[PDB]
């Protein structure tokens, strides 16, 4: 579930 | 049997140098009627004719402006001006070297990811831009430069829509401020001013929006086929440097977005500078991409951060004639790629001639790089910044002209510098300057004693 | 906090009527509303949600209606099943609040009630304590007054009263009073009275004992 | 057949804590927000608060925040709630609620689970017949008083069921910790006291169960 | 073969509307086909795009079609102590269409939706929403399983997991058999993709009006990933339903995800409880391999076979060029508990730009020689790049390299002919199935007739 998969 | 200096009429000294170039004529009075006065020289000097007396022009060539080829005002060819001096119907040649001196002409347009991931990114994208400025400024004098940013189409899911205040700041919701998203902005114009385009780069900050994959590919598009926006000049060499530390969206991704009309590969910039059609047009395939670069010969330079240089090789090999180099805080690997590039320039040296009278034609011998005298030949290719090749010209005049004073340049293609060859027409005898009006020996109403002889 | 404000708290009715409990927000809550069945002893049903829309398995004599703040569940042709307590439950706001209740109860005939007073038992006695029971049965409707005296006089501490829920066979109620006090002061006085006031009279029915007298 | 299953009755002592659980059937409990709701006669209906057993965010009324303390285990299918520091006020019926289908709804209850808050030790009832006093009408009305026991309940019966008509047996009170609780018969004066009626009094939690035949009183 | 190009018919829709962007045959309770057409341009009745759905009875000369009416009021509910909004402009209603017995379901991929509690929000996202219809008794019905009630901040402090903001459910749908209604929603859990699973009865039995948030207990959602493959994957960008375990008890769904893996593309078959069976992985990036699945059975043995569309695949050609034409990938299904292998047949485009691939119809038994047969459309084929339709009829080997038939649009440039299709069904009653194909770039849809 978890993740920084955005413009980051 | 007989020549043609003296079967031909040979009224006089003038007449004499007009049959042939290897006539003269004999002055001195102590000559026997017998003998004839327009002769070979040898013949002449053979029946005693008075060695001073012997009429014999030669035809020639000065140096008058000679300044050597330079090295690192410019000077690329050499000599610069000769006065050829020319007989009736004579030839002379002469020697002319040229060197390509200047440097080669390259633009370099950057596209900068200005998204809210290249935060950590914007010193590394900065410095490798005004390293691109300067160190390829050191390399070509002959540089421009100018640039763009991008982020993605701003339309949601891609940009945040809500709350209202969200669209002029995209980082609203996290307490702080970046400035509003957009497709593709040209920012600077294709320019020699280094330190401006330095500065402008320099004032980039980072925009937001929501989605990993960036909208780079219309930029790209964009920048190729937007010929006057960008600015790039016909004969250069042309580098598009495109920088990223993310993934980036390809076609049939805008569908996800509403967006399904393929991309036209048109150009839809214009006045505000903005990519107008990037939130009603899909993002461009790879065959169109490679198809407008080709079009317009363009280089494409991936400039990635090392998390996605795999997937940029792989792009790459799907677009031929594209490389890739890594964004870090050095930029000696893009530099590199740029060095790379400009080592691979070749330029001809076409030599074409300017103002050649009716009566005088040309012919050309070429000494390349292979140093083999390659005849009738006016034009040597493969050369780079330091090469210098060799010309040999020969003019002939067709008898004598009326003119008597005429100029003709010999410029190379794409050359500023160039040789102005001088010519005179010398047709007449020293003696006749000593006209001597009265006839003393004639006395029959003729008029004049030249050079030993009546009317 | 939205105040939910239910009426009537009951109502007497017959089988076959159609009846209609009203809810009132203390703010507009946009038809957030769900109306409650509890049957006697039993646990909670859904009737209603969002106002309007009937739980599945909910008879379609059940129907709500309202906007605003004002709302009301309307039962068509009452059942036998149908006599309970209805609540009404808004979820416009957290914390979520309840009405107060309404009671379906059978209508009857009014009827007065049968008193009978009871003096201690012997085994009370013996033991310390003295209680004195009266029991007023089967009568309608179900308020009602009862009053103690002992020699007279008015007595008021030490009483305790339990009402039965509607009798399932006649529909009365009844209601039993304990007068609780010590042996020492019962030994003391001769007459104890149970005195009940209901609607069907004027005038209370009295029940008395003189004490030690047969 | 959707169905919340709840835990049993509590009887707990004032200060001390108490869980009750709340164990879907027909379901998965993560499927919706589950509620918990406070009864009592005289204060009605109270919302106590609710969780997303999905994810364990709860909201609570201000009213019960500290006390109540709201959990859930969907590896269990179950619901909890915890009430801590027990008073008088939380003697009440407890029930546990989800929606149908609109997701802010109160649609299906539990059967509800009782707690009571008391001190109280177990007391077996005292039980006394009640005869009348000294004219005769048409019908009598005899009696029976159970006072002074703990806990609830205590099950009244006369000649061991055989007479249950004409019968009003009162819902227990509480005074001073302990239940009080009386019942009625009425028969027809050629019944009693020619036949024997006797009042049968059990209490399960002392394990007494008591017989008072009713005797008419003497000089 | 035997479709016939000369009588085609023509249904028209609105300027602009995109009318033919997807369509269906829909079958009434009584048997008679009708056409089923998306429109998700089609203005609303403010002059504002919300999308439309029309339903057009069969006829030769075709023309113009009914409107199948939907609610395109905004909605909001303040319950909760929250503030629920719906938002239908732009919402493209009509961008898929499928029909299931005597229900249409038409879904709007981009209807926004919203949740607001004091200063905070859920945002303002594209959660996407289908609208159920049953013409013949007038019910509606929707269905939107992604939106939620969770703020902005929780997401944050979350790592955005099981985020459903972006769904766009409904991008692709398709309909079992025994009626459960699969919604493929490329944009869930943060653009990775998810199914969304419901009983098309269970959909109806538990939705009223104005709620907006509301439990379908039947329903079944796939699963969130931490897996960086996954990442932009679009995974439910097509959808599709077949046979692929040999337990006719069990329905398997088949996945399309173009961009998965780093935009290598993938298709996967996965059992009802979202269990992967197999992946096939895509041959070249950027190709958009998923774009279009398809299942049938071609070669006659019972056992459905896949076929999968990459519009974008660049051709190898002289002195290293690359040429995009797209590629349609066939894989037959082998006996037993064996995988699908490799390819039994590569299907590449002719035409530069093309995107042959771009659509794949089962036809159904078009010639009646025992083999069913696919149609393959290349939206912008042809030597004048106006648009092509493929017919391939099948074979004991698999298919033929070379098609039966080829159609040409009739449609000026742009109408993108093809882009959609559908086929199986005899509208008209000659014991052949017919071929619709819409081309929403011109806002019509043609019916082609397969004779004998
Ligand atoms: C560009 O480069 C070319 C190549 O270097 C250069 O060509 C010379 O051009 C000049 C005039 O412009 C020529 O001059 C003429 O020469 C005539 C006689 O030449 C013969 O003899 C040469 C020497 O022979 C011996 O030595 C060589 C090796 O050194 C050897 O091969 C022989 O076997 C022998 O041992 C010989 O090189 C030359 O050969 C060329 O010509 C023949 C014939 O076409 C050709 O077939 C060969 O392949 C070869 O290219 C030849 O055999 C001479 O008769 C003539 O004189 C007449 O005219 C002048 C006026 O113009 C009068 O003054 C005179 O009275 C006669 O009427 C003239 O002198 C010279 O021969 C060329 N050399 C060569 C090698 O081609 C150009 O000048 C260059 N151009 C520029 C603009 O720079
Ligand atoms: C950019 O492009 C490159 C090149 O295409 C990609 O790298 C390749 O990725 C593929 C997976 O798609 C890898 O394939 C795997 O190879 C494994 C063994 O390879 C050995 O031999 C190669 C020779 O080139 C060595 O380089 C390598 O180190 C190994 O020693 C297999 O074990 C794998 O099989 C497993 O997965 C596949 C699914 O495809 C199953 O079918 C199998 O049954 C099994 O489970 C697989 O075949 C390959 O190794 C990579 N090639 C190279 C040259 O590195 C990048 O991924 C791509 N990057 C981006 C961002 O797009
Ligand atoms: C050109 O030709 C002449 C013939 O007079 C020869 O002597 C000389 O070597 C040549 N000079 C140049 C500069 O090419
Ligand atoms: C569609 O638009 C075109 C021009 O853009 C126009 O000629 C035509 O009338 C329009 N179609 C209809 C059905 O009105
Ligand atoms: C198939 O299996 C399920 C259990 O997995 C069973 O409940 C169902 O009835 C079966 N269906 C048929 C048609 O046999
Ligand atoms: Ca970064
Ligand atoms: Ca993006
Ligand atoms: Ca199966
Ligand atoms: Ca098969
Ligand atoms: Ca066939
Ligand atoms: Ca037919
Ligand atoms: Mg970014």
């Amino acid at each position: 579930g978890a993740k920084q998969a955005g413009d980051v | 049997g007989p020549n043609i200096c003296t079967t031909r009429g040979v009224s006089s000294c003038q007449q004499c140098l007009a049959v042939s170039p290897m006539c003269a004529w004999c002055s001195d009075e102590a000559l026997p009627l017998g003998s004839p006065r327009c002769d070979l020289k040898e013949n002449l000097l053979k029946d005693n004719c008075a060695p001073e007396s012997i009429e014999f022009p030669v035809s020639e060539a000065r140096v008058l402006e000679d300044r050597p080829l330079s090295d690192k005002q410019v000077t690329q060819v050499s000599p610069q001006r000769i006065a050829l001096r020319l007989r009736p119907d004579d030839s002379k040649n002469f020697s002319i070297q040229v060197r390509q001196v200047e440097d080669y002409p390259v633009d370099i347009y950057y596209l900068m990811d200005l998204s809210y991931s290249m935060k950590d990114d914007l010193w590394s994208i900065q410095n490798l831009g005004t390293k691109l400025a300067t160190q390829m400024r050191k390399l070509t004098s002959n540089l421009r430069i100018g640039f763009g940013a991008f982020v993605d189409k701003p339309v949601s899911p891609y940009m945040y829509i809500s709350p209202p205040e969200a669209l002029e700041n995209p980082c609203y919701d996290m307490k702080t401020t970046c400035l509003p998203m957009f497709g593709y902005k040209h920012v600077l114009t294709l320019t020699d001013q280094v330190t401006r385009f330095n500065e402008e780069v320099k004032k980039q900050s980072v925009s937001r929006n929501r989605d990993a994959p960036e909208g780079g590919f219309d930029a790209i598009m964009q920048a190729t086929v937007c010929d006057e926006k960008i600015g790039w000049r016909n004969d250069a060499s042309h580098l598009l440097v495109f920088t990223t530390d993310a993934k980036t969206h390809i076609a049939l991704d805008g569908r996800l977005a509403g967006i399904v009309q393929p991309n036209d590969g048109q150009c839809h910039v214009g006045s505000d500078n903005h990519y107008s059609a990037s939130t009603t047009m899909d993002y461009p395939s790879l065959g169109l991409m490679t198809e407008k670069l080709s079009q317009k010969n363009i280089n494409l330079i991936f400039a990635v951060t090392e998390n996605v240089v795999n997937l940029y090789q792989n792009y790459s090999e799907l677009i031929p004639g594209t490389t890739v180099g890594v964004l870090s805080m050095d930029s000696s690997n893009v530099l590199q790629l740029i060095v790379d590039a400009y080592g691979k320039i070749r330029s001809k040296v076409e030599l074409e001639v300017r103002d050649l009278p009716e009566e005088l034609s040309l012919s050309f011998n070429a000494t390349c790089l292979n140093n083999e005298v390659i005849p009738g030949l006016k034009s040597c290719m493969g050369l780079k910044i330091g090469d210098t090749v060799s010309f040999s010209i020969e003019a002939k005049v067709r008898g004598c002209p009326q003119e008597k004073e005429k100029s003709f340049t010999i410029k190379p293609v794409g050359f500023k510098d160039s040789l102005i060859v001088q010519v005179t027409f010398d047709c007449d005898c020293a003696c006749q300057a000593q006209a001597e009006p009265n006839s003393h020996r004639c006395n029959n109403g003729n008029g004049t004693f030249e050079c030993g002889v009546c009317r | 906090d939205i105040l939910m404000t239910q009426s009537p708290s009951s109502m007497s009715v017959s089988l076959g009527d159609t009846v209609s409990i009203t809810c009132h927000a203390s703010q507009g809550i946009s038809s957030n509303i769900g109306w409650l069945q509890q049957k006697p002893g039993k646990s909670f049903m859904g009737l209603i949600y969002y106002g309007t829309n009937l739980v599945d398995g909910v008879p379609s004599r059940f129907s709500g209606s309202g906007s605003g703040a004002d709302y009301s569940l309307t039962i068509s042709s009452l059942d036998s099943e149908d006599f309970a307590d209805y609540y009404c439950v808004q979820y416009a706001q957290l914390p979520y609040t309840f009405g107060g209740g309404t009671k379906l109860e059978i209508k009857r005939a009014d009827a007065a009630p049968t008193v009978s007073i009871f003096p201690p038992s012997s085994e009370q006695l013996t033991s310390g304590g003295a209680s004195v029971v009266c029991f007023l049965n089967n009568f309608y409707p179900k308020d009602i007054n009862v009053k103690w005296k002992i020699d007279g006089s008015e007595r008021q501490n030490g009483v305790l009263n339990s009402w039965t829920d509607q009798d399932s066979k006649d529909s009365t109620y009844s209601m039993s009073s304990t007068l609780t006090l010590t042996k020492d002061e019962y030994e003391r006085h001769n007459s104890y009275t149970c005195e009940a006031t209901h609607k069907t009279s004027t005038s209370p029915i009295v029940k008395s004992f003189n004490r030690n007298e047969c | 057949e959707v169905q919340l299953q709840q835990s049993g009755a509590e009887l707990v002592k004032p200060g001390a804590s108490v869980k009750l659980s709340c164990t879907a059937s027909g379901f998965n409990i993560k499927d919706t927000y589950v509620h918990w709701v406070k009864q009592r006669p005289e204060q009605g209906l109270e919302w106590i608060g609710r969780i997303d057993p999905a994810n364990g965010y709860t909201k609570y009324d201000p009213k019960f925040q500290g006390k109540a303390t709201i959990t859930a285990d969907t590896s269990s299918n179950t619901a909890y709630l915890q009430l801590s520091s027990l008073t008088s006020e939380d003697t009440a019926v407890y029930y546990c609620v989800r929606p149908l289908y609109d997701y802010y709804a109160m649609d299906y209850w539990g059967q509800g689970t009782s707690v009571t808050v008391s001190s109280a030790k177990t007391t077996a009832p005292s039980v006394y017949p009640l005869a009348p006093v000294c004219t005769t009408g048409s019908s009598v009305t005899l009696g029976c008083l159970v006072k002074g026991y703990f806990p609830e309940p205590v099950t009244l019966t006369w000649n061991s069921g055989s007479l249950s008509s004409g019968v009003h047996t009162f819902p227990a009170v509480l005074q001073s910790d302990l239940y009080t609780l009386s019942s009625s018969v009425t028969v027809t004066s050629s019944t009693w006291p020619s036949q024997s009626i006797t009042c049968n009094v059990a209490h399960p939690a002392s394990s007494t169960k008591v017989d008072k035949k009713i005797e008419p009183r003497g000089p | 073969l035997n479709l016939d190009p000369v009588q085609l018919t023509f249904y028209a829709g609105p300027n602009g509307s995109q009318f033919g962007f997807s369509l269906d045959f829909h079958k009434d309770s009584h048997g008679r086909v009708a056409i089923v057409v998306g429109a998700p341009r089609t203005l609303g009745p403010s002059q504002e795009e919300t999308g439309g759905v029309f339903l057009c009875p069969w006829r030769a000369e075709g023309g113009q079609c009914p409107s199948l009416l939907f609610d395109l009021r905004d909605e909001t509910r303040n319950v909760g102590s929250q503030t629920l909004q719906t938002f239908k402009a732009r919402q493209g209603l009509g961008a898929s269409v499928v029909s299931w017995s005597d229900v249409i379901v038409a879904c709007a991929p981009w209807q926004h939706w919203n949740v607001l509690e004091k200063t905070e929000e859920a945002e303002k996202t594209p959660v996407g929403s289908c609208f159920l219809a049953q013409p013949e008794s007038g019910r509606r019905a929707e269905y939107s399983p992604c939106r939620g009630n969770t703020l902005s901040r929780i997401y944050v402090e979350n790592d955005f997991s099981w985020d459903k903001r972006y769904c766009e459910a409904g991008f692709s749908s398709v309909v079992t058999q025994a009626g459960e209604l699969v919604l493929g929603a490329p944009g869930g859990y943060y653009f990775l993709g998810l199914l969304a699973q419901a009983p098309v009865a269970d959909i109806f039995s538990s939705y009223r009006p104005g709620i907006l948030l509301w439990h379908v207990s039947s329903q079944s959602l796939s699963f969130d990933s931490s897996n960086p493959e996954y990442f932009d994957g679009y995974w439910g960008y097509s959808v599709a339903v077949g046979e692929f375990d040999g337990d006719l008890n069990t329905t398997e769904y088949v996945v399309g995800a173009p961009t998965w893996s780093w935009t290598l593309g993938a298709v996967e078959i996965l059992d009802s409880y979202y269990q992967r069976l197999h992946r096939l992985r895509g041959e070249q990036m950027a190709s958009y391999f998923g774009h279009s699945v398809a299942v049938t059975d071609v070669n006659g043995d019972g056992r459905h076979d896949l076929l999968v569309g990459a519009p974008l695949y660049m051709e190898s050609r002289a002195d290293r060029k690359l040429a995009e034409v797209g590629r349609v990938y066939l894989f037959l299904q082998p006996r037993g508990p064996h995988a699908l292998g490799a390819p039994s047949l590569l299907l590449t485009g002719t035409q530069l730009y093309g995107r042959f691939g771009s659509a794949i119809a089962p036809l159904g038994d078009l010639d009646r020689d025992g083999y069913n047969d696919i149609a393959v459309a290349a939206p912008y084929g042809g030597p004048s790049g106006r648009g092509q339709v493929l017919v391939f009829l099948g074979q004991s080997e698999g298919l033929r390299s070379r098609p039966s038939q080829v159609l040409d649009s009739p449609f000026p440039t742009g109408s993108a002919f093809g882009f959609s299709l559908r086929g199986a069904v005899d509208i008209d009653d000659n014991g052949y199935p017919d071929l619709i194909v819409g081309a929403y770039g011109a806002n019509q849809v043609a019916v082609y007739r397969a004779q004998p």
